[PDB]
């Protein structure tokens, strides 16, 4: 139900400090030109503080290394209205 | 934080729980071959013939080898020490 | 003072080691040491007849 | 001066500690500088690349606290940290 | 004056934090008026138009802390906050 697309290695890492660009587009735009591994689509349940279970199955020498994700995107389809997420942790199930 | 790993001794003679100064372990894991320390908050005793031990990672010691520290920027220092060089220049201050 | 000249100077301040003048006779020089860069040097301004 | 031994009580406090800065961004002084420890304490943000995001908490707040970096094992259990020293 | 370090240890603490301010009831100046990164902070009573009530009280209570927002990439990891500016 939604498209999400995690960034790797990212600054974004604190509340108190942000980038700032003078409309979302562009805002937009930087983030979609900067990704680094994986790129699915769920529809995750929202209730802060939430969960993404996310799955990855054609792995080599993976497991939950998949590691430096912090921040996320979602576009949600299709109202198309965009949202950031910190990511808080990462649990392996 | 924080785990445990069930760990298995039943060759004992003399132990039981008794396979004591335990504290940090390593852990290279089966076969990304990247490695991982921790430290050992406590050890359980489930019976008597495996005891639990329970898991808190190091990770400064983990992460931070070489010259990792040295190369971040833009952070605010809050106690450090000098350089000769930066020492004299801070040296008013100290 | 009995510091290390390598690796102390930062020691020469005034709650580690302290410095005064004085004539016997009630006249008094309180030098705060942590003040000078690198010299603890006395010279005189005398005028005299 | 003070005392033949208050005079080390403070030499070893910064030894062990370093020194109180307020430099909100610089980049920390080079890690390896002293001899025979090396304290290190900051507040974000920084990342180090590729690390559970939740390791690197732990790790950034951990240093926010400090964290004394030792260069020789000796050392860790001798008292020698009277005689750090810059090189 | 104090010494160059101490002198930039304070340009940066500005830099970095702006300006203490008790103006109750003002509009905020301009936020994109420095160059390097433009701190805000500032307490209800605000509404952005159409948003979840529960993400402003989030975004509220996150500026009434104080957000410092940066103006390039570059600068949010390099030693620059230094050379903030009004244009």
């Amino acid at each position: 139900l939604s498209k999400i697309k995690l960034f790797y290695n990212t600054p974004f890492n604190n509340m108190q400090n942000t980038l700032h660009f003078n409309s979302n587009e562009e805002r937009d735009a930087y983030f979609n030109s900067k990704f680094d591994v994986h790129e699915f689509t769920s529809t995750f349940n929202y209730r802060g503080v939430l969960r993404v279970t996310i799955d990855l199955v054609s792995d080599r020498s993976c497991f939950e290394q998949l590691m430096g994700v912090n921040y996320c995107q979602v576009q949600y389809i299709q109202s198309n209205r965009v949202e950031y997420l910190f990511v808080t942790d990462i649990q392996q199930l | 934080g924080v785990l445990r790993v069930t760990i298995d001794l039943v060759s004992d003679r003399s132990c039981f729980e008794q396979l004591m100064g335990v504290n940090y372990c390593q852990v290279q894991y089966i076969q990304s071959n990247r490695v991982e320390y921790l430290f050992v908050t406590d050890i359980q005793q489930l019976n008597d013939k495996v005891c639990e031990l329970s898991l808190v990672p190091d990770v400064v010691m983990t992460y931070t080898q070489g010259n990792v520290l040295n190369t971040l920027n833009n952070v605010n220092v809050i106690r450090q020490h000098y350089t000769q060089t930066e020492y004299e220049q801070n040296l008013e201050q100290i | 003072l009995g510091l290390n000249p390598i690796n102390d100077k930062h020691l020469l301040r005034p709650n580690i080691v302290t410095a005064e003048l004085t004539d016997y006779a009630g006249n008094r020089l309180p030098i705060d040491l942590s003040l000078i860069e690198t010299n603890l040097e006395f010279d005189s301004f005398v005028t005299m007849g | 001066r003070i005392s033949q031994d208050e005079l080390n009580n403070v030499k070893k406090y910064y030894n062990m500690f370093g020194y109180e800065c307020n430099d909100y961004s610089t980049k920390l002084s080079d890690i390896t500088s002293m001899s025979i420890c090396n304290w290190v304490q900051f507040k974000g943000i920084w990342t180090l690349p590729n690390v559970d995001t939740g390791h690197m908490n732990m790790l950034r707040a951990l240093f926010e606290a400090g964290v004394r970096l030792w260069h020789k094992e000796s050392d860790m259990i001798n008292n020698t940290v009277v005689n750090n020293v810059i090189i």
